[PDB]
DNA sequence: GGCTGATCGTGCAAAAGTCGTGCCAGCCGTCT
DNA sequence: AGACGGCTGGCACGACTTTTGCACTCGACTAA
């Protein structure tokens, strides 16, 4: 139960009275889902509601359905026990097994096999499960985390979403504000990247900004909204060189020839 | 073996059992002198055989079988006087309680 | 790759062998260990009142060497009853024979009627029946020593005689049949000579404590069982810091090289010292952990627990786990068992139930206990009593549990209420 | 008693009787006579002072 | 030995003292130094011991 | 195996008729199916099952179709002996055999593969069956139960599962009525959800709904038959956040996007 | 040759034992 | 007074346990 500010910045935003909302939920050890695009914080988000709670302390851990290999995902799901499969030298504690009594994200649930899909669903927060070649179930406490960048309510109704996953999920939801919307604490942003990158960079001093880089900055629809900002922050800092007075020109797409 | 307070002791007259109470201890306000008994506590004895005189001792008497050895609690020589009270301390873990 | 039990293929060798030095560290040995611990430093050099007890008490050997000097007897005579004092039981009766007494002797002026007024001399002493290696014997003196005033004494004196038998087996209507004696008047005769204080001799033996130290002890207070090993007992080496800050200074490659191998070699020995530690250790908390179940189980409801069960709990081999339980002893708040002890036999019970052979017999003997003097509990009513506990049992195989606690057939056990 | 030390056996003289530490020979009928499986004179315990 | 009783003070443990704690170092001394004079020690540590 | 009480909030007559038709099917131990929707109670009511029959004294254990692993699923179902694989060490109890004589609750009896149908048709209705590398097979006798929320005779008509598997499984199946068809007090459901959040959440005491929120609740799709009501009934207590006045607005639909 | 010296080394397995439970042969207590 | 009845008690085959008897060749060369 401490402060632990870390990477919080962006708050002229409504983001921070998601932040104060989300203060309240953290208490809470219910379903939580998360909502946003790609690029919005939201392993940020995930990880100061985990440390938010004094369950701190217990096993936070994160999730994101990669498929990798569907058995071994299974595997790890589930858990494999001493020699459950051929050449088994000893028993494999699960992905779920391995952090109990503490936070669980769970990513790429778009992402997520239908048949996946119901392996999950299996303990729908049921809270007891099997391991792979477990003799006896085994009960443990987690509170999971759930986030997509894709609408969960039309692939439901597209079918593509498991809905009885959706109803076991989600107790709540958190919208990630759209920073292409967060003109003001675009700013702030922009300030917060070129103070990490005068500690990263160790030149002198940051000249500055100008006005030109912020009216293109403004032109920009930065569809990465927090990882592509600081990535052109970056890329230009490195092209403007020196930095006798503040840079005006505005890195936008590397893949283009910078000249 | 564990050594208990059960009154039951081998070789010993019911006049000398006739103070004592059921768990062993003298009735609260009873007079003693000389040297007489006070608690009968028995210490258990290992095992033996077959031993068939001991097993024809235990066919015949029993509920002894040598199986422990007078350890009870007994006046000094020259004292006497009277019991006030008794006081009993049983660690936790240990629950027979007979009359404590 | 993939998953699957295909069952051809190519592998190596199992646990690599000759790990003496570990076999001798898993197997416990106590003060044993401490024996060999001790040689091993003796071989290592390298490896680190005014007031008496002045207690002269008799022991009833004493008393009687002096009631024979205080009483009047021939030097033959006083010889005798000296070699008679030598062999005496504890419990109070001769070991030897009258004619192993004689041929002891070695006197062809001794004779037998010599023998056997010494015994009735031997007989004539405090307390009565003094060696007298037969119960019938020790019984008739005792009643001798009595009044004739006494009702049902002649009674009791003709079943002393050659009536044993019956009382052995409880034969109360085969000794009514053989006797002829008057019916339930004999009861009180019966009383009478279960009042004949059997082994009078016992009352010469002083109790002595038995020195038990336990390994491991538990406290449980308040919940929070922890497992604590005695550290009295716990063995510690120290490493010789002069001989240590004496190797790298020698000019001699003879002397260096010995000091590096006792070096290596009290190295390894500290290390498979302090693994056996850590794996005891970690066994007693696991079995700690099983234990507490069957702690707030009870005596009663034991549950049944494996060796592989208590292995599955530990990392180490199962060979291991037997090794290290071996003369393993530790103390709990209920008392001090053996590490062995915890582990019991599965009984099928109804419903599934597993029952602890231990816990089995230890119900068993509870009821058995509360059985009626008069009626003994049966074998086959011993399967009443189990269908009763709602648990599945062998009552052909509850025998041999019966047996185990020494308990008497039911039968023999028959008594006059 | 242990053995080739303090307190032992075969040295100091015999135990608080007339027996044998191997359990054998323990008798008054054994005056000056030692035992194999354990050396000890059968004598009395006032010698071991 | 006689002479010299155990005297136990808590039953479990003798504790036989000012007579047999002089004897028992004196005696594993004794008995590491033989055991290393067989073994060729340096001389600077035999001389210690 | 005389009394057992659990959960069993809902009263209504539908509710009360299934509840007199599982006690007298209770008794029984042949198969039945439990039909229904998702958080129809289908969990409740199979616990509530095992507990009930003789079985009591026995084992009742679920098993999820879906779970199981297509690479040892055999494995999983009959069983192995040690040594009939490679990573076979040793003989690894069966499903059934960890059910033997006790009730097995399959779980998504839809949502299993065909192959798993054919595998687990015979040994269900031979009654006997033997695990890798066994001598001969078990004829072990235990209740089945089974669930799914899906038109089985859709399935069948699809031809989705094995027709004879469904025949020699459907003595006497059980279905659930819909959260619409639940005419069972809303408002008395959600009395309890009121308490055990209260609860939950250390408030003092339920600050309770209003009339216009009873009608809107009455007023719901309630697509999830419980599990939405609860969820919903969580949601709109954890938004309230205050005893001060009793709920008059509540929030179900996640979709929508506050100010 | 003659082993010869040495990182680094937390089972195992395999024949052996030992128990669980039942299963049959005798025996006495007894009352027909 | 001879037969049922439960005991008693050893013998048997499975079913869990278990103890001990097990160290390659290195990476140094090793050269005749
Ligand atoms: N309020 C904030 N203050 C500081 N850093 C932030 C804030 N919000 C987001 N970020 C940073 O922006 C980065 C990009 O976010 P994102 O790509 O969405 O992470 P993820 O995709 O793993 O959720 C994150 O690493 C996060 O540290
Ligand atoms: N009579 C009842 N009493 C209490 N809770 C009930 C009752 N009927 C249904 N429920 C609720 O329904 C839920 C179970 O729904 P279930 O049908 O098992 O879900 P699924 O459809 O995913 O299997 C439980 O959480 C339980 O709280
Ligand atoms: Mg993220
Ligand atoms: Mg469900």
């Amino acid at each position: 139960m401490a402060e632990y500010k870390d990477n919080l910045l962006g708050e002229a935003n409504s983001f921070l009275e998601v932040l104060e909302q989300v203060s309240h939920l953290a208490p809470l050890d219910k379903p939580v889902l998360i909502i946003g695009e790609r690029g919005t914080g939201k392993e940020l988000i995930a990880s100061r509601l985990h440390y938010l709670s004094s369950r701190w302390q217990g096993p936070f851990i994160s999730l994101n359905c990669a498929a990798l290999n569907e058995n071994l995902l299974d595997s790890e799901l589930f858990g494999h026990e001493a020699g459950a499969f051929t050449g088994a030298q000893k028993r494999h504690p699960g992905r779920f097994e391995r952090a109990d009594g503490g936070t669980l994200f769970l990513d790429e649930l778009a992402t997520a096999p239908m048949m996946v899909q119901e392996k999950l669903l299996r303990v729908i927060e049921y809270g007891e499960l099997e391991r792979v070649g477990g003799s006896q179930p085994l009960q443990v406490n987690v509170r999971l985390v759930c986030a997509t960048n894709a609408d969960l309510p039309a692939m439901v109704n597209e079918g593509t979403f498991r809905a009885d996953l959706l109803d076991r999920l989600a107790f709540d939801v958190v919208q990630l504000p759209p920073l292409r919307e967060r003109e003001s604490d675009i700013m702030l942003m922009a300030e917060y990247f070129a103070i990490q990158m005068c500690r990263e960079i160790k030149l002198p001093l940051f000249p500055g900004f100008t006005e030109r880089a912020r009216e293109t900055l403004l032109n920009y629809r930065w569809p990465g909204n927090i990882r592509e900002l600081k990535n052109v922050v970056e890329r230009s800092v490195y092209r403007h060189g020196t930095s006798d007075y503040p840079l005006d020109d505005i890195i936008i797409d590397p893949f283009k020839r910078r000249p | 073996g564990p050594e208990e307070i059960t009154a039951d002791i081998p070789n010993v007259g019911e006049a000398a059992l006739s103070k004592l109470d059921e768990s062993g201890i003298v009735y609260i306000g009873a007079e003693v002198t000389g040297g007489d008994i006070l608690v009968g506590k028995v210490t258990p004895k290992g095992e033996t055989q077959l031993t068939p005189e001991e097993k024809l001792l235990r066919a015949i008497f029993g509920e002894k079988a040598s199986d422990v050895k007078d350890s009870s609690l007994r006046v000094p020589n020259g004292v006497s006087g009277t019991v006030i009270d008794v006081q009993v301390f049983t660690r936790d873990g240990v629950e027979k309680d007979k009359r404590a | 790759m993939k998953q699957g039990l295909q069952l051809r293929l190519s592998q190596q060798l199992a646990m690599t062998p000759q790990l003496q030095q570990a076999i001798r560290l898993l197997q416990l040995s106590t003060l044993e260990l401490q024996q060999e611990l001790q040689q091993a430093l003796e071989s290592n050099p390298l490896l680190e009142l005014p007031v008496y007890q002045g207690e002269t008490t008799q022991t009833l050997q004493d008393y009687l060497m002096w009631q024979v000097e205080l009483t009047p007897f021939t030097d033959t005579d006083r010889a005798i009853a000296t070699s008679i004092v030598d062999a005496v039981d504890d419990t109070g009766y001769l070991t030897i024979q009258i004619e192993d007494i004689v041929d002891s002797i070695g006197d062809d002026e001794i004779g037998l009627e010599e023998v056997e007024a010494v015994l009735k001399r031997i007989q004539r002493f405090d307390p009565v029946g003094v060696a007298a290696k037969d119960l019938r014997d020790c019984l008739l003196i005792q009643l001798s020593q009595f009044a004739k005033e006494t009702p049902w004494l002649e009674e009791a004196r003709l079943i002393i005689s050659d009536h044993l038998d019956l009382l052995a087996n409880h034969d109360f209507r085969t000794l009514m049949r053989v006797t002829r004696l008057k019916e339930e008047v004999l009861k009180e005769a019966v009383n009478l000579i279960q009042s004949l204080d059997p082994r009078p001799g016992q009352s010469i033996q002083t109790s002595e404590p038995e020195y038990v130290i336990p390994d491991v002890l538990v406290r449980k207070v308040s919940g929070r069982w922890t497992v604590e090993l005695n550290a009295d007992s716990i063995p510690r080496l120290k490493i010789n810091q002069q001989y240590a800050a004496m190797g790298n200074s020698a000019r001699n490659d003879a002397d260096g090289q010995f000091i590096r191998s006792n070096l290596q070699e009290a190295r390894w020995l500290i290390k498979s010292l302090e693994s056996r530690n850590d794996t005891l250790l970690r066994v007693s908390r696991c079995i700690v952990e099983q234990q507490q179940a069957f702690f707030e189980q009870g005596e009663e409801y034991m549950k049944p627990m494996v060796l592989a069960d208590i292995a599955q709990a530990v990392e180490m081999h199962e060979s291991t786990i037997s090794r290290v339980t071996t003369q393993k002893y530790l103390h709990s708040p209920r008392g001090i068992f053996e590490l062995k002890y915890f582990f019991s036999s599965h009984v099928n019970t109804e419903g599934g139930g597993e029952a602890s052979s231990t816990a089995i017999r230890a119900l068993v003997k509870k009821l058995i206990a509360a059985e009626n003097p008069a009626k003994p509990l049966s074998d086959s009513k011993l399967t009443s009593m189990l269908s009763e506990q709602g648990i599945m049992v062998a009552r052909r195989t509850v025998a041999k549990y019966r047996e185990s606690l020494s308990i008497p057939p039911s039968n023999q056990r028959k008594q006059l209420v | 008693p242990e053995r080739d030390g303090l307190f032992c056996a075969r040295i100091f003289g015999p135990v608080k009787d007339y027996e044998c530490l191997c359990g054998k020979y323990k008798r008054l009928k054994h005056r000056g006579v030692i035992c194999e499986k354990c050396g000890v004179e059968v004598t009395q315990t006032k010698v071991r002072r | 030995p006689d002479l010299r009783p155990l005297v136990p003070l808590d039953g479990g443990r003798f504790a036989t003292s000012d007579l047999n704690d002089l004897y028992r170092r004196v005696i594993n001394r004794n008995n590491r130094l033989k055991r290393l004079l067989d073994l060729a020690a340096p001389d600077i540590i035999v001389r210690n011991e």
